């Protein structure tokens, strides 16, 4: 069943944007970290609150 | 050692030999049994010779042929042939078999012939051998002194000749310990006994026996007849406390049946005792006018309700989404019910403009639930709203007459002609918008009042009103009709109303006949089987929704195996989400019995996929642990809250409001987190429209009656199901359709209180009562353990955990009759030496009459 | 979905329609459940439902002895191959044995051995 | 004998899970078919 219902809520996987690519250069102590994509330009984020 | 040299002596002609030979057989089995069995027809031979008097101990060697092999059908039968050879007192490996296992064989042909006839054990229908061992049994249950495997074997034997032999003749005089036998006796009558015809015949010997005895419980002959539901028995009661009328024993029969008694059984008890007389003081207990009465004033000045808690949620939103209007009445119609309170609704004049013409359909039935319990002030308060009087839309008019049988249910005797002639005049003029509202609101005010009535010219008020080919005042007359049909109700009309729904093109009338069907039987089980095999062979999608209810109607209470199984096979291969959901919620109404079991089946089906059916299951636990509640249950229905879906959320708030009501620290301590999440969806404004409707409901069930009264389907007296707690708990169980059906669970509020009776004044005393339950420990919430005692007067917020503790004090001259049973209600009192009266609480009769 | 215009009777300027709700959402995309309740005059949500009747169900089951002859035909073409169809599925069946000798795959193998179990009883079904 | 009575209680609660497994899980298999054929 739990195989099932993971498939039927694939859809909003779906739809989901997704993510970049990118590369850590520099870290700050505002818990901020350079991410240089390729493609793109660099993009300055925040880390996730579970790192 | 071989058996050869001895069966080879049973092949000659003479006396000795043959006696000889069988007796060493008889000595010596468990060495030969081998050589025995091919020998086998050697042995049987003799059993039929006329000449051979030794077949005793022949049958007797030949029955431990097959006890050998395993086979216990032939053992038994030969092993009765050996009469005074086979011993009942050997206790031997032997003996204590064949008995029992002839104990068994006497069970399964019983069942099998008591369908054709009960008379079988007098007759000779049944085999007399099997039932001479069986009586061998019951003597020696009597020299160890049980009389609960003497009476508990009899009664799945059906039998009635030794119960009725073997109780009388353990009565003695004392007689406190023969009335819990006979009370055991009902009880096992109930889980043992699943057929109501012999659970019928138990209560009409088990009524006579308290009868011979001088001394026996009165609250335990109002069980049987309430579960026997038998006014002829209950006529006996009042002439035998007639001469006998005590003040602690003439009343506490009368409150006691208001609940018990169905509608049927109020109407005999006043008409048979109005001609052979009855006392002018004690009539209108019998309808239940002073019932709703004496609570008026417990909920108006113990009401612990707080305005900020409706003020905070009403305010939050307003105008646009204008879908939460509804849910505003539905938590104000809770709190404010009984208390009589209208001056919320007069609080805020924005409130009043911004709601549109359904909207204004519920404000105007909010006063229903409100004022419900006072039936002098019900059409004087909501006058203005009734018909008659000119207003600004016709669904005012409609939204005062479905309150008007709110408070009015069951009493609606008054207001019967009122309702029924203003049908009669629209049932031939029809077909307008705005006459088909008046008739729409009038026809959900005449199906509270004749709730439960027999009578047939309600009934035919409302056929003609669906063939008129409007929806519009259809929808009612189909739950109109239901409300009617309840119990026994009419053979006729389950043809009727069966056919038409299948030949209606209109939606609301269709889903709502399937409603009706199942208010028709209620009780039936096995008898509404023409039914049910009906509705769910048909492929309509509106047809299978009913078709589940009925199943849940008619084996509430006390249930069959083979209900719940088909209730699981239409959730299961149906596609329909609102079919496969109808049949997931109507297992708790056959759970009813016992609510401890009820989340085993909950969890499985609470993890399945279609979320339309995770809903029905998460009230299966709110439609039937509602009554008492279960720490288990809230990690059933604890997943089901951080569900995204939005109709999900709203099934799980509102399954935990009722299971909660009433708990706090010390209590139930999950409470404390539940109640702030229903706030938390209130404040939070990212959540959707739906997400909020449900946490507005769950704060209203919780805090409804300002936490005075609680949601109980049944408590444990006579055994039985209310009729308005049950009924109004099936339309409350739905709130998917119409928003505002959460107004039938007004008649289901169960108020948690000691109220005592003084028998001299028949009034209501002041005095504080001993308990050990004190608010360090046993506590309720304000805006486990016992050790010191606590003092309180009548007229109080008692919780059901509180009141086992609750004792009178006798220094004041009250003598209780009922004492403490364990749970709240109203205990009749006595009085010692009668000289003056020392307290008296002045309630709203005093004001009235 | 559906869009219905509004004929009012029920409605005149502004009330609540649409009784029976249930079942889907609103979904849609941006603009059309901006605004429900408020303006309901040229757009609002709907939900879709299809009514079906005992006759019209077999009418679609007909998919499945004009099928008993074809069911013949892919076992008549087969009985030249039968000596090439079966060698072909056991050599495939040896290159995928040694697969998994070299792990030290499963679902490869399942999946072939899956499609030869079917044809071999498809094959009973013609004696 | 109250006790005893129970048992065979639980063995009808047991029953009713037993069937019902065995008939979702075999539902199941054509809800699979369909949700990874949909998706």
């Amino acid at each position: 069943n739990d195989k099932v219902r993971f498939i039927k809520d694939e859809l909003r996987l779906l739809q989901e944007p997704g993510s970049y690519v990118g590369e850590v250069i520099k870290i700050v102590s505002d818990k901020k970290v350079l991410v240089k994509v390729q493609p793109e330009g660099k993009y300055i984020v925040d880390v996730a609150k579970d790192i | 050692t071989t058996a050869a040299p001895l069966l080879a002596l049973l092949r000659e002609n003479q006396d000795s030999v043959k006696t000889y030979a069988l007796e060493s057989i008889n000595n010596v089995v468990d060495q030969l049994w081998s050589e025995i069995s091919n020998e086998l027809p050697d042995i049987e031979a003799l059993y039929d010779d006329d000449t051979f008097s030794d077949r005793e101990m022949a049958a007797l060697i030949a029955s431990k042929v097959y006890y050998n092999l395993g086979e216990y059908e032939s053992a038994v039968k030969y092993a009765l042939a050996a009469k005074d050879r086979f011993d009942i007192d050997e206790k031997s490996q032997f003996v204590e078999t064949i008995v029992s296992k002839s104990i068994e064989m006497y069970v399964q042909e019983a069942s099998k012939q008591y369908t054709k006839d009960e008379q079988f054990y007098t007759k000779d229908i049944i085999d007399p051998k099997l039932t001479s061992i069986f009586e061998r049994m019951i003597e020696k249950c009597l020299k160890a002194s049980e009389l609960k495997l003497a009476l508990g074997i009899a009664l799945e034997g059906y039998r009635l000749d030794i119960i009725e032999s073997a109780l009388k003749s353990k009565l003695d005089q004392s007689t406190s310990e023969n009335v819990k036998i006979i009370n055991y006796l009902l009880t096992l009558a109930i889980t043992t006994v699943t057929n109501s015809k012999f659970r019928s015949s138990i209560l009409r010997k088990s009524f006579d026996f308290l009868m011979n005895m001088p001394n026996c419980d009165y609250l335990t002959l109002n069980k049987v007849v309430v579960n026997l539901n038998d006014a002829g028995l209950a006529l006996q009661l009042f002439k035998k406390l007639k001469e006998e009328n005590d003040e602690g024993l003439s009343a506490q029969i009368a409150f006691d049946l208001v609940s018990s008694a169905s509608q049927q059984l109020l109407e005999i008890l006043v008409t048979e005792l109005t001609a052979q007389g009855y006392d002018p003081a004690l009539l209108n207990i019998l309808s239940g006018l002073p019932t709703c009465d004496y609570y008026n004033t417990f909920l108006l000045n113990n009401k612990n309700i707080d305005i900020g808690l409706l003020n905070k949620s009403k305010s939050s939103l307003d105008g646009k989404f204008s879908l939460f209007h509804t849910a505003v009445s539905v938590a104000n119609g809770f709190m404010h019910a009984g208390t009589t309170d209208n001056s919320f609704i007069k609080a805020n004049l924005p409130w009043l403009g911004k709601a549109q013409n359904w909207a204004k359909f519920t404000a105007t039935a909010s006063l229903g639930v409100i004022h419900k319990g006072n039936l002098l002030e019900g059409k004087k308060v909501m006058a203005p709203y009734l018909p008659g009087s000119r207003a600004s839309s016709r669904f005012i008019k409609g939204g005062s007459l479905y309150g008007l049988g709110l408070i009015y249910a069951g009493f609606g005797r008054d207001t019967t002609d009122y309702l029924k002639n203003i049908i009669v005049e629209n049932s031939g003029t029809s077909g307008d918008e705005d006459v088909d509202v008046l008739l729409h609101g009038a026809s959900l005010g005449i199906g509270l009042a004749a709730m439960g009535s027999a009578n047939i010219e309600v009934y035919e008020a409302l056929k003609e009103v669906l063939y008129n080919d409007s929806a519009t005042s259809g929808e009612a007359a189909a739950l109109g009709m239901g409300l009617c049909m309840l119990g026994t109700g009419k053979p006729e009309a389950i043809h009727d109303m069966f056919t038409y729904s299948q030949e209606t093109q209109h939606g609301n009338i269709t889903r709502g006949l399937a409603v009706g069907l199942a208010l028709i039987n209620y009780g039936r089980q096995e008898l509404a089987d023409d039914l049910i095999t009906k509705m769910l062979a048909s492929d309509e999608s509106l047809l299978r929704y009913g078709g589940a209810f009925t199943i849940a109607l008619a084996y509430a209470g006390t249930g069959n195996n083979s209900a719940v199984k088909r209730l699981l096979h239409v959730a299961v291969s149906d596609s329909n989400d609102d079919v496969r959901r109808a049949a997931v919620i109507a297992l708790g109404f056959v759970l009813l019995r016992d609510y401890t079991t009820v989340p085993r089946i909950v969890q499985l089906l609470s993890k399945s996929h279609n979320a339309h059916v995770r809903c029905g299951t998460a009230f299966a636990l709110g439609i039937a642990c509602a009554g008492k509640g279960l720490q288990s249950a809230i990690d059933v229905l604890d997943p089901l809250t951080k569900d995204p879906v939005d109709f999900v959320r709203q099934a799980a708030m509102i399954a935990l409001s009722m299971i909660l009501i009433q708990q706090t620290e010390k209590l139930n301590p999950q409470v404390a987190d539940i109640n702030k999440n229903f706030l938390s969806v209130i404040t939070n404004k990212h959540q959707e429209g739906l997400a909020k409707f449900g946490a507005c409901v769950a704060q209203g069930i919780m805090n409804a009656g300002g936490r005075n009264v609680t949601i109980q389907l049944e408590n444990a007296d006579t055994g039985t199901l209310d009729t308005k707690s049950v009924v109004g708990l099936v339309m409350f169980s739905q709130f998917w359709y119409w928003f505002p059906l959460a107004h039938f669970l007004s008649l289901s509020f169960t108020p948690t209180t000691v109220i005592g009776i003084r028998g001299s004044d028949q009034a209501i005393p002041k005095f504080q009562m001993n308990c050990y339950a004190k608010e360090d420990a046993f506590s309720y919430p304000r805006m486990k353990y016992s050790s010191k005692p606590y003092k309180v007067d009548n007229m109080t917020r008692i919780l059901p955990q509180q009141s086992r503790y609750i004792s009178f004090i006798k220094d004041d001259r009250f003598v209780p009759v009922r004492k403490f049973k364990g749970n709240n209600g109203v205990v009749v009192l006595r009085d010692r030496e009668p000289k003056e009266p020392v307290a008296l609480i002045e309630t709203v009769r005093q004001m009235k009459d | 979905d559906a869009f219905r215009l509004i004929d009012t009777g029920a409605l005149i300027n502004n009330l609540e329609p649409r009784q029976t709700t249930s079942n889907t959402g609103l979904l849609n995309k941006a603009n059309i459940q901006a605004l429900i309740h408020g303006l309901n005059r040229h757009y609002y949500s709907l939900n879709i439902d299809y009514h079906k009747t005992a006759k019209e169900t077999k009418m679609l089951m007909n998919l499945h002895y004009e099928e008993k002859e074809e069911s013949n035909l892919a076992a008549t073409k087969s009985m030249v191959k039968i000596a090439e169809q079966y060698s072909k599925r056991i050599e495939e069946e040896k290159e995928l044995t040694e697969e998994e000798l070299k792990t030290r795959p499963k679902k490869h193998l399942s999946e072939t051995a899956d499609e030869t179990l079917e044809n071999n009883i498809v094959s009973v079904l013609t004696a | 004998y109250f006790k005893l009575k129970k048992l065979e209680k639980e063995y009808e609660l047991l029953t009713l899970q037993e069937d019902y497994i065995k008939d979702e899980q075999r539902h199941l298999k054509r809800e699979l078919k369909r949700a990874q054929e949909e998706v």
